[PDB]
């Protein structure tokens, strides 16, 4: 998807942009939105609210979004219906920033900044976009999530590591 | 049904301490098997329906349904005692419908309230840890009571079923070893 | 690309093949198995009865639903992924057969044909191909054919001059 | 009979069959197709069947047995139905009375047993014949004769393999792992309901000194053991 | 027979009810080796049969109303046996009638498929006949043959046990037979039946509040808003004399689907709930009619639990091992969902 949406965005006219970072930033399947924060037609200036969307959705959290609502088109997509798919996904990539600092979160840490109900805490957890992005036990008892460009990087270097892994179990099958 | 049903459904439970055998058991094994069920009209259908109710738990619904078979059998009716009778009958179901569901449904329940179950079954405490202390310590039920709390255990006794293993294992030994003499 | 083609399945068509040689009828049957990225398995096949109509049309409905049914209760559960016949003409003699594959690949455009000669193959020489069709150009083309075995496949083949856990996994 | 020949092909399309279930625990069974008319049976062909086994109760498809060997006689009368195969990798309980069945469509039954796990080097097939020996002043009781087996083909087949032993001279599978995990995270009921099992077999082999069928529980359960541990 | 069947019915003679019909069947056996005979009755004959056909019609009738439920199931294959070997077409005065006590039944049967599917015949041929009939009709009837079809008990199959055993249910149902009875194909499935009720017909004569219902239970059930949207729709229906009526009879099997449908979204959403927070997620009768809910899901397998009584709190799974086969069971799905994705990454290269 990263990859359809660099080359429309590098072959449409910059009137479109707009249009196409709504279009990202409410895409079941995108989590990483800095390699199209950082091309040069999104770069600019004047497209200062998608700027900022870029931010908001490449380096921010909920939170962030909350403080900055009365200069996001947060109204707009109230109106739209949009935010909620929106909204959606900037509570996942808050996951995902809590995620990459301790690899145990807090119940009680997450629903501040999840702003929802630890009974449905487990329930956004639970949901599927999340389990794509997360893989973690949840333990009720001790109220905790164990959760075990740049990102692009690291997934890079775990994933030859695990092929590693993967070989040496196919190895002893193999043997056996 | 009284006598039958719990040993029954420890059965279902699998413990198999004892076997029992409980009167008009066939026929109830002849109406699961039927292709059709109808809604109790002869006698030992309601009888039935109240034993089915026994085994699920509701036993307001069993007491219910033996007046149901009852009434168009007027089987109650032709004693002089019969409140007296439909009361008591009332309370020896209540004990043996509380052992029954206490039987099948020990596997889910690792741990149990006898205020709660007190309450529900309308069976006072005094009772109920009796009735289940006893049946546990009759059956060997891996199950454990603290009286303090008023709490039940169960669900686990690996190492010391494999123990008794061996030792049958040993006696059939012995058995073919005379065979072979 | 490549078929790999399973023990029973080349038993099976080596089998029938000879059996159809002494029939002098050609013989045909269906391959079972599944498409993995490019490469096709081949892990069964069946026998098509005998038909008067020659190439296409041999296909019998009928008796493969049947068939197919049948094997479903059986454990497999595999794809139609072509089909194999005996042809004698070398090489390439045969306009015909092209086809009944053009009829297939409309059906599944991954589908492979592949042709055995019971006569020719030998010990030490097994004479077959499997073509697909190309999407002045020629009509189609053959890619090479290897043999899966597991281990205990492999054990079992060794009595002949005698003197699933894992396969998940991998 | 004195003996029993088994082509390779029989041999490779019993483990394909057991191949594709994906299921250690699971024991598949099929028919097997021949020429059972001399001293020498000789076991040719065979074909899969669908087949479930409940307590001791056991189900069989009998319209598919039919309707497939209508097939197979379309394309080689000479290959008849001669009997029937499992994977074993033992005898079983049921086995005399799965045998009756299969009497029904030729007599006398011949059963046999692939060992598509392959634990013994020297044989991947047991064979029997169903027979009773007999107690004088007692009615006669059913038992199988083991008959001696061997492998052996025909060119066409032999060609074959030697062919094939050249070099020598998922999604099904995951859905396995995790009903291994999900029986992983049950055992615990399930190793009292073993322990009681063993018991019972126990029990039967008493009360023969019944004991047949105990001893299948005891088999089982430790089957169940097996299963646990290597999910482990 | 029209007579002797009316004589039983006016004279609660079930005993010799029972008998007759028991009498009219052994009459029935000895005409196919009476035909072989001379001066048989001609079963082949139309008008012979509309007579036989006509008596056995009467005697499901009677039954019914007799409350003799085994008969009536076993006088309801002796019709329908006539009605294959039938040729000419019943009144549809008299068949309606049949069908109607059909329903009946199946409701005291226990058998709700069937139930629905009875319903249903009636009213294909009820909006034939009258040839002008009431709205008022069409209104209350479609919408008890879609409400009844929502209350059917869940037909849901695992996905894991069927493939390696092809298992679902107890499984044993001795009205097997029935199905194939009534010119169905096979047994249907609550999820099939209900596309017959998804059609407009009967969805166009269906109460409104049946529509939104079916949206809040089969379409966009959600365990944190279920409870409002029915707290607001039960009402309408309770005001309606009709929609009550048709609703009143139905209360207990829909309670039954939804809390069913509760507790399997509960063992989805969570690991080890509160007893007071589960059953004070979901509405019941009475918190032990909850509990007793939750356990008979769990024997029919719709979810699997450990209640501890102690703790007040409910697991749906020794501690460390049960999280261990958890975690397992996560990183499989896990596993299947990147290879899923890699699958369609595939075609994202072509583009």
């Amino acid at each position: 998807l990263l990859g359809s949406y660099t080359e429309d965005n590098a072959s449409q006219a910059r009137v479109d942009a707009h249009r196409c970072i709504v279009r990202a930033l409410k895409d079941p399947n995108a989590f990483l939105f800095d390699h199209l924060l950082t091309l040069k037609p999104v770069k600019f200036l004047e497209g200062e609210l998608i700027h900022d969307l870029l931010t908001i959705f490449v380096s921010a959290k909920l939170a962030s979004y909350v403080k900055f609502y009365q200069n996001n088109k947060d109204f707009i997509d109230s109106l739209g219906l949009l935010h909620e798919q929106n909204m959606a996904k900037m509570r996942l990539l808050t996951f995902m920033g809590m995620a990459v600092e301790n690899k145990e979160i807090s119940f009680d840490t997450m629903q501040q900044e999840l702003q929802i109900g630890a009974d449905d805490v487990e329930a956004f957890v639970i949901d599927a976009v999340r389990t794509k992005m997360v893989y973690c036990k949840i333990d009720q008892t001790q109220r905790k999530v164990v959760v075990s460009x740049x990102x692009x990087x690291x997934x890079x270097x775990x994933x030859x590591x695990x092929x590693x892994x993967x070989x040496x179990x196919x190895x002893x099958x193999x043997x056996x | 049904m009284l006598l039958e049903i719990p040993y029954m459904a420890a059965h279902e439970s699998d413990a198999r301490r004892r076997m029992i055998s409980k009167q008009f058991h066939h026929q109830l094994r002849v109406g699961e098997r039927q292709p059709l069920l109808g809604p109790p009209e002869s006698m030992r259908e309601h009888v039935v329906a109240a034993s089915k109710a026994m085994k699920m738990g509701d036993w307001k619904t069993c007491h219910s349904f033996i007046i149901n078979e009852k009434m168009n059998g007027k089987v109650w009716d032709l004693f002089p005692e019969a409140d007296k009778v439909r009361t008591m009958l009332v309370r020896k179901i209540q004990e043996e419908s509380l052992r029954t569901y206490l039987f099948t449904y020990s596997s889910v329940y690792d741990s149990i309230s006898m205020e709660t179950l007190s309450d529900m079954f309308e069976l006072d405490l005094p009772t109920v840890h009796s009735i289940i202390s006893k049946m546990i310590i009759n059956e060997e039920l891996m199950a454990s009571l603290d009286q303090p709390t008023q709490t039940v255990v169960m669900h686990r006794x690996x190492x010391x079923x494999x123990x008794x293993x061996x030792x049958x294992x040993x006696x059939x030994x012995x058995x073919x070893x005379x065979x072979x003499x | 690309k490549q078929v790999q083609i399973d023990g029973l399945v080349v038993l099976k068509i080596i089998k029938h093949y000879q059996e159809e040689g002494q029939g002098t009828e050609v013989v045909q049957g269906v391959l079972l198995g599944l498409v993995v990225e490019d490469r096709l398995e081949i892990t069964n096949c069946f026998p098509f009865p005998q038909h008067t109509e020659d190439d296409a049309d041999f296909d019998e409905v009928q008796y493969q639903m049947e068939m197919m049914r049948s094997l479903r209760h059986v454990n497999i559960d595999h794809l139609h992924v072509g089909w194999y016949q005996s042809t004698y003409y070398g090489s390439f003699v045969t306009r015909a057969l092209l086809d009944s594959q053009f009829s297939y690949q409309h059906a599944i455009e991954e589908s492979v044909v592949l042709i055995y000669d019971p006569i020719k193959t030998a010990q030490g020489s097994l004479s077959l191909k499997a073509y697909r069709l190309t999407p002045f150009e020629y009509m189609f083309e053959e890619v090479p054919i290897v043999i899966k075995n597991s281990h205990l496949i492999n054990v079992l083949m060794w009595e002949l001059e005698k003197k699933x856990x894992x396969x998940x996994x991998x | 009979g004195r003996v029993v020949r088994l082509h390779p092909v029989i041999l490779a399309s019993i483990v394909d069959s057991y191949e594709r279930r994906n299921e250690g625990a699971a024991r598949v069974i099929g028919t097997l197709l021949g020429t059972v008319d001399k001293h020498s049976v000789e076991v040719t062909n065979c074909f899969s069947v669908p087949h479930n086994e409940s307590e001791d109760e056991v189900a069989v498809d009998m319209e598919f047995a039919k309707n497939m060997y209508e097939l197979h006689k379309k394309v080689s009368p000479n290959e008849l139905i001669l009997g029937w195969y499992a994977t074993g990798h033992d005898i079983t309980e049921h086995s005399v009375l799965i045998h009756e069945y299969y009497s029904r469509e030729a007599p006398n039954p011949i059963h046999l047993t692939v060992d598509t796990s392959l634990q013994n080097g020297r044989m991947s097939i047991k064979a029997y014949v169903s027979t009773l020996m007999g107690v004088p002043g007692r009615t006669m009781g059913v038992m199988f004769t083991p008959l001696t087996v061997k492998y052996a083909y025909y060119d066409t087949e032999r060609i074959g393999v030697d062919l094939i032993m050249k070099t020598c001279f998922x999604x099904x599978x995951x859905x396995x792992x995790x009903x291994x995990x999900x029986x992983x995270x049950x055992x615990x009921x399930x190793x009292x309901x073993x322990x009681x099992x063993x018991x019972x077999x126990x029990x039967x082999x008493x009360x023969x000194x019944x004991x047949x069928x105990x001893x299948x529980x005891x088999x089982x359960x430790x089957x169940x053991x097996x299963x646990x541990x290597x999910x482990x | 027979a029209q007579q002797a069947f009316k004589f039983c019915l006016q004279y609660t003679r079930k005993a010799e009810f029972r008998k007759l019909c028991d009498n009219l069947r052994m009459h029935l056996s000895q005409i196919q080796r009476h035909h072989n005979q001379s001066t048989a009755i001609n079963l082949n004959n139309p008008e012979s049969q509309s007579m036989h056909l006509e008596t056995r019609l009467v005697q499901l009738d009677s039954a019914i109303s007799m409350e003799l439920w085994q008969e009536a199931f076993k006088a309801v294959e002796d019709i329908h046996g006539l009605f294959s070997l039938s040729k000419k077409p019943p009144k549809p005065q008299l068949m309606a009638n049949y069908y109607n006590k059909v329903s009946t039944v199946f409701w005291k049967s226990g058998n709700a498929l069937f139930h629905a599917s009875t319903l249903h015949r009636l009213y294909h041929l009820s909006r034939e006949m009258r040839k002008n009939l009431t709205q008022d009709e069409m209104q209350r009837m479609s919408t008890r043959v879609l409400l009844a079809t929502l209350s059917i008990p869940i037909t849901p199959e695992r996905t894991d046990i069927a493939r390696l055993l092809d298992m679902d249910g107890i499984i044993v149902e001795k009205q097997r037979r029935l199905a194939t009875l009534l010119g169905l194909q096979a047994p249907p499935t609550r999820i099939g039946l209900i596309n017959d009720m998804v059609r407009f017909n009967v969805l166009q004569y269906v109460v409104p509040e049946v529509k939104d219902l079916y949206n809040w239970l089969e379409v966009e059930f959600n365990p944190l808003k279920l409870c409002e949207r029915v707290t607001k729709v039960l009402n309408w229906v309770r005001e309606q004399p009709e929609k009550e009526p048709e609703l009143q009879q139905y209360v207990p099997q829909l309670q039954n689907n939804t809390i069913l449908r509760l507790l399997q979204q509960v063992s989805q959403i969570y690991q080890s709930i509160e007893f007071s927070r589960l059953t004070s997620l979901v509405p019941f009768v009475d918190a032990f009619q909850l509990e007793r809910a939750i356990v008979d899901a769990a024997r029919h397998c719709d979810l699997q639990v450990r209640i501890d009584h102690t703790s007040r709190t409910l697991s749906f799974g020794x501690x460390x091992x049960x999280x261990x086969x958890x975690x397992x069971x996560x990183x499989x799905x896990x596993x299947x969902x990147x290879x899923x994705x890699x699958x369609x990454x595939x075609x994202x290269x072509x583009x």
